[PDB]
């Protein structure tokens, strides 16, 4: 009766509970003869109890339970990239095993306070709302908040694709998707390219709730190693409001008091712990950077939920997606009074700076000008050239689907915009101004490209104001 | 032998066993170092503090850190004593963790520096001052609508952005220019962005070479988000009760103290509260706060900013927090964008020394005829769009002006701002304005450009920038 | 004079049709707070039975 | 071995006690079969599932019919795999409750017929299709405004009396003859009165000649109405992968799936959730949704029906049962009493 | 011994909190919002010795003015339900009227006297 590997006692939705391992340590990594591992959490005075991190079904009472050594791990190398993997990091699309050689514990500390520093490194998402009116650090927290089908998938996918040649390793982390959109999102990706550079890590609804719980701690440290390396890493949880789900699941059938709408008191600490981890390290530590891109699924946009403002409570700033306008298929409305980005504005590039501005001064009167000021035909003031240009401006902000756009003509059409050099082309055609003034940059403004992407500044106006006339002559108003 | 082992472990918390007639006593600390055996363990190093006594010589700890690792029958040692912190001048410009331990990577404390215990029971009732004793802080608008308090509690309320950070330090500035008070601060449970940048903003201001800094952000245990203030406060007393000058303490967030206390309460096993707060509520937040009083040899004053879960302030935490406060500071969105810069709502702040008693009875009618003007001039604001500047009486026309005037007043040039704005700024005393005040009251200064007010000091400043003006 | 009323009736027709729109916007705010108020009477009701069950 | 004694019970829930060694694995069936030894006892025939190890070889399960007459000491036999219901052509046109046993007058099926496990692990990662696809259902209306998605799951929302009947009816008659697959219909918690006469207006309008229905009633115990959606499942995944040809699955009403759930979960003693609903609310939608899928040689897509409590779109079950829809269609009582069939809502229908 | 004596309780939602803090430390089974059962007997106990002696005890008196804490002046909460079913009246203090300088902030209408008119001078009275 040596009593250094366990027998189990209970099981029952998920939890064991198991007799002897007398020199286990809290957090282990415990195997049951299932070959279906499991960790450890509490180390009562005669028996531990265990979670299992896989199919309870094939465990039954008076199975034996063996130690493994090693705290809560996950494998971590270069070649996990372009792979698909659960929380454990074991493969889930087949072709072959995975060939790493490192691991890092699940539960690591965050960098202190003397090894941080401010961040001023531009990430560039892609799409012109978002980079024009909410910039991105690289070592910022930005949460994304919205009800549910606002395209919040579509816009992470978006901001992986747009990656492409910025160096940067991105993670995709799907908690509680559906395995058909999982599957779907890695076509899409594999079909664009991005699985160079990408790893996507899965658990979906049908999973226990400890994978759930688990998966983005994985995910964090799996980019910690790149990030420590001196990398830039992004990283996209897809619910952490299905996470926050899963452990307050995890906590009431382990017997815990649970608090406001039922979640246990510990939530806030399970979401500063996953998301503290994203920083942007010093010169002395590495000059590496992590930033997250959180989202959270809110019910009829209800800011007041615990878990949305839990989040908000943590991360930098918030964009906001409105439902309201996602029917008309535009991708949905950055509300301006809801989204900021506090520790943005220092990212953004010099070109985009000097715009950002009136940009957004314009899209404020035009939304402050509501439909009372719309209607009668007694607006003859600049209140009128105020709804054009509002109308201009919106009509703009849309975008297509995957359709990334470089920075350089970001700049260049929203300075077109505010210039006033489309006041006079109809709404209906702006698009197509659009689209064919990308193509007429692209075959002759390669010199203002080339000065925009070296210098990140603008070109001379006296030079850019002719281009554009050029442009605007060579084009036909429908 | 004092010396006990591990029994259980369960997040948190961590029971010790310990030889019959050796129990230590409540809020000791307790030490675990271990080197690994084999390939099959990790090295421990791990500091707990004494809960509870459960009976059959066990005691019940919670951990200071992490406990990962653990395995039952590891060897515990105690120290005999709570906590220990350094304290003295040699805690000045630093950055110091729960444990006290210096953050920073400018050395570490030499072992003959005297420590002193994180719990202490409340000073008494004789030693405590025998009235109120308001504390001039220099700014204008804090020292005419709201005043501080010394020994009191002040609410700090708030978005980001909107210059707290820059209100705390020249808070800390002023006062240790003008009264010697040295300040410190505790970031209990808040961002370490943040932390950082607020460290980095007051080194390359200069006012860290007067400060002392305690920081117990987010990702840190529940243990240490309780025991960063207390440390704080332990770190200030030496300084109120030695050197016997004035303090000022501010904690980043008192919510946290009590979420982290609420956590920590149910690993202890205690039967939950109407929220599922733990039982202990009140009790531990007066033990907290009864510290922070004024005694005859000098006083500690604390700027604490509060959160509020899910905005709903009948929580039970917000409102055990209020019941201790004696003044609020509110700062808003729209003064900051118009530009006056002490970002404080004139009307907002309250204070419970806004009494003619207190502050003397002419400093109480001209706060009082300076709030019903800026409060006539709030409620004419919608007139003033509805029926455009057309149908106001001499009256109204008059009591704009007047408002405008006293509005732009408010506003403040900070020592702090210089940096950034090349004027040095200036400290304003509280008969100084009283009297600036009750002159723009007269009407002696209806002539001058509503301009010509922004952020200066005395009532001379405004004549001075009027010439320059024209 | 008679244009007069006319223009008052128009005028009292497009009032009360905006304070029935009003009215019913408010209507569906009220109705969002209710059915928050009414999960958060559920879940503090069973959320005491099930302590006070427990609790021996 | 393979018998056990009962030693606890505690209404519909039943404790059984093996020998050491020999404890049966959690979901497995337990069959109680009892003859009256005397005039003071009853004859018994009970089906058990298995849901707690609650140790000293105790087994904690939940019973699939009424618990009276049961006797501490009587003995249980144990079958060594969960739930089993017979698949194939054998079930087109048949009645089955949860337990497979065929409810109608037709006749018992043949016990040498393959049965298949209930509870089973969903289809892996590569199993699933790479791309989308549109299943063409022949009405205007949806193949208009809410196409179908091949695999995915249709929220289908009205009252009584609006052509909810004649619309299920329609879909399987059009799916039937052109594309060859066949449909399930799985009635939980409904109403007797009502499954009797959609089931004779099937058998009047000649659909039930290519379906299979699976009822469970609600004066049935909450085992039975939690597993009646699986066993339907379960007969449709026969047809998706060894057939290999699209199928229709109907559900009755989810929402007294999610509550019968909730009922057991009480019963078992866990600690309530949000509002009252079980802890694992999530993870058994989800267990039940995710075998709704399609694969590379077949698909099973179905249509739902959602009652919404108090009306209330940010309640707990229906806020995670509209998470994995993927379009919806509202049956409209103005288009009703106009003279416009299938009365479907063309503004409140919508799909991804 | 035939004085006549006023006292005057800070707070009694602050001593029901305690209370509770007790019970629950104590682990006995808890009530509304973690209440113990008997908190209305907890103050009906402190409350019932206000009394007005007989001549044949000694004709002394006992008055007392308890306070209670309102939230955001929720006066339909626990506590003050259980205490304005006690004592016999209630004076109601607002803050939007003390913040407009009026001290005391007496609510005429909310407050309320159920030994008015025996407890007033004839010149008062009329």
């Amino acid at each position: 009766q040596v009593s250094d590997v366990g027998t189990v006692i209970q099981v029952g939705d998920g939890i064991a509970r198991a007799h002897g391992l007398d020199n286990v340590m809290s957090g282990e990594l415990v195997e049951f003869a299932n070959g279906v591992m499991g960790m450890a959490l509490n180390l009562e005075e005669n028996n531990v109890g265990i979670v299992i991190l896989g199919p309870y079904t094939g465990i039954k009472e008076g199975d034996e339970v063996r130690r493994t050594g090693r705290i809560m791990e996950v494998p971590v190398g270069e070649a996990l990239i372009g792979r698909v993997v659960n929380p454990l990091g074991q493969p889930v699309d087949g072709l072959g095993p995975v060939e790493t050689t490192e691991t890092r514990p699940i539960e690591s500390p965050a960098p202190g306070v003397m090894d941080r520093r401010s961040v001023h490194e531009p990430l560039q998402t892609g799409i012109k709302a978002i980079d024009a009116l909410v910039p991105i650090g690289r070592g910022q927290r930005e949460l994304i908040i919205g009800d549910r089908q606002t395209g919040k998938t579509s816009v992470a996918i978006d901001t992986i694709i747009n990656q492409k040649d910025q160096n940067m390793i991105s993670i995709y982390v799907a908690i509680g998707q559906k395995e058909s959109t999982v599957r779907t999102v890695v076509e899409t990706l594999r079909k664009h390219g991005a699985l160079d550079y990408t790893i996507v890590v899965t658990a979906s609804a049908s999973q226990p709730a400890p994978l759930l719980f688990l998966a983005p701690y994985a995910g964090v440290a799996m980019g910690e190693y790149f990030m420590y390396k001196g990398k830039h890493v992004l990283v996209v949880y897809d619910d952490l409001s299905k996470q926050a789900a899963a452990y307050r699941e995890l906590s009431l059938l382990l017997r815990r008091p649970p608090g406001r709408e039922a979640y246990p008191g510990d939530i806030f600490y399970l979401h500063s712990r996953l998301l503290e981890r994203a920083a942007k390290l010093s010169d002395a530590k590495g000059g590496g950077s992590l930033t997250a891109l959180p989202f959270v699924e809110t019910q009829a946009g209800d800011i007041s939920a615990y878990i949305p403002t839990n989040v908000i409570s943590i991360t930098d700033g918030q964009i906001f997606l409105q439902s309201d306008l996602f029917f008309s298929g535009v991708r949905p409305a950055i509300n301006a009074g809801l989204s900021v980005s506090r520790v943005g504005g220092a990212a953004q590039i010099k070109a985009m700076k000097k715009v950002a501005g009136t940009l957004r001064l314009d899209l404020a009167a035009y939304r402050e000008l509501e439909a009372f000021a719309q209607f009668g035909s007694d607006l003859d003031k600049a209140t009128q050239a105020k709804l054009a240009r509002g109308a201009r401006t919106v009509e703009v902000l849309k975008q297509d689907l995957h359709q990334p756009i470089p920075v350089e003509k970001q700049v260049l059409i929203i300075y077109a915009l505010t210039r006033g050099f489309l006041d006079d082309i109809p709404v209906e055609d702006v698009r197509r101004f659009e689209k064919e003034f990308y193509l007429f940059l692209d075959q002759n403004g390669q010199h203002l490209l080339e000065h925009i992407r070296t210098t990140k500044d603008l070109p001379n106006e006296d030079d850019l104001n002719k281009a554009i006339e050029a442009f605007k002559k060579t084009f036909v108003v429908s | 032998m004092t010396r006990g082992r591990v029994i259980q472990v369960m997040g948190p918390v961590v029971d010790v066993k310990f030889e019959n007639g050796h129990l230590p006593a409540i809020y000791n600390a307790l030490k675990i170092q271990h080197k690994a055996r084999n390939e099959n363990e990790v090295d421990i190093d791990l500091t707990l503090e004494v809960a509870l006594h459960l009976g059959d010589d066990t005691v019940r700890t919670i951990a200071m850190a992490s406990t990962d690792g653990l395995i039952r029958g590891m060897e515990v040692i105690d120290t005999g004593a709570p906590i220990s912190v350094p304290v003295g001048e040699v805690t000045l410009g630093r950055v110091f963790n729960v444990l006290g331990e210096p953050i920073d990577l400018e050395g570490d404390i030499p072992a003959d520096a005297r420590r002193d215990p994180i719990h202490r029971p409340a000073p008494k009732f004789e030693e405590l001052a025998t009235e109120v004793e308001i504390l001039e802080t220099g700014i204008k608008v804090v020292d005419l609508l709201a005043p501080y308090i010394k020994g009191g509690k002040i609410g700090l309320f708030g978005g980001a952005g909107v210059g707290k950070t820059v209100l705390i330090q020249e808070l800390i500035h002023n006062i240790a220019q003008e009264h010697g008070g040295i300040s410190v601060f505790a970031g209990v449970g808040e961002r370490t962005r943040e932390g950082n940048d607020l460290y980095h903003e007051m080194k390359d201001s200069g006012v860290i070479s007067k400060t002392a800094m305690v920081f117990g952000q987010m990702n840190e245990p529940p243990g240490a988000r309780m025991r960063v203030a207390l440390t704080g406060l332990t770190m200030a007393e030496y300084f109120r009760d030695e050197q016997g000058q004035d303090v000022l303490l501010f904690i980043d967030n008192i919510f946290r103290f009590t979420q982290a206390g609420s956590e920590v309460s149910a690993l202890l096993g205690r039967m939950p509260s109407a929220v599922g707060y733990q039982p202990t509520l009140a009790t531990e937040m007066g033990q907290l706060q009864e510290r922070i009083t004024s005694t005859a040899k000098g006083s500690i004053t604390s700027i604490q900013a509060i959160y509020v879960p899910a905005d709903d302030y009948t929580d039970p935490a917000p409102a055990t927090t209020f019941s201790h406060l004696d003044a609020t500071t509110n700062l808003e969105r729209k003064l900051a964008e118009m530009g006056i810069y002490p970002a404080v709502d004139p009307l907002a702040s309250t204070s419970r020394a806004l009494a003619p008693e207190i502050v003397g009875e002419e400093h109480y009618q001209v706060a009082r005829k300076v709030q019903q003007t800026l409060q006539r001039y709030k409620e004419l604001q919608d007139i003033i769009a509805i029926l455009g500047m057309d149908e106001l009486s001499d009256e109204d026309k008059l009591v704009v002006h007047r408002a405008r005037r006293i509005q732009f007043f408010l506003s403040q040039n900070f020592h702090v701002a210089e940096q950034f704005t090349g004027q040095p700024g200036s400290y304003v005393p509280v008969k100084e304005t009283v009297r600036g005040f009750k002159e723009i009251l007269e009407g002696k200064y209806d002539h001058l450009p509503e301009d010509a007010f922004r952020l200066v000091g005395r009532i001379e400043e405004v004549v001075e920038k009027a010439k320059a003006m024209g | 004079l008679l244009d007069a009323k006319a223009s008052e009736h128009a005028a009292r027709m497009t009032a009360m049709k905006n304070a029935t729109d009003n009215a019913n916007e408010l209507i569906r705010t009220l109705t969002l707070s209710y059915n928050r108020a009414r999960q958060a009477a559920i879940t503090q009701e069973i959320t005491e039975i099930v302590a006070g069950a427990n609790a021996l």
